[PDB]
């Protein structure tokens, strides 16, 4: 049995402060 | 054997791996802190970040 994830499961990839930025 | 050729003798090994992350430092050399300074042009070093 299943359901959809939508956009769950994103996490802070690194231990750095960044602000107002479209990082990749 | 104590009389093996050197290529066949036993050797002891240690390998040190260093965790250079932007996490908090916890293993550091014999370096010493100054007082902090603010609002003035300074040379600085934080945990080895010069
Ligand atoms: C994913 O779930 C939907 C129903 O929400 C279903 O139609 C689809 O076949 C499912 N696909 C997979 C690969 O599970």
């Amino acid at each position: 049995a299943y359901t959809n994830s939508f956009t769950r499961g994103v996490y802070y990839p690194d231990k750095v402060f960044r602000s107002s930025v479209l990082h990749s | 054997q104590p009389t093996n050729g050197v290529g066949y003798q036993p050797y002891r090994v240690v390998v040190l791996s260093f965790e250079l992350l932007h996490a908090p430092a916890t293993v550091c050399g014999p370096k010493k802190s100054t007082n902090l300074v603010k609002n003035k042009c300074v040379n600085f070093n934080f945990n080895g970040l010069t």
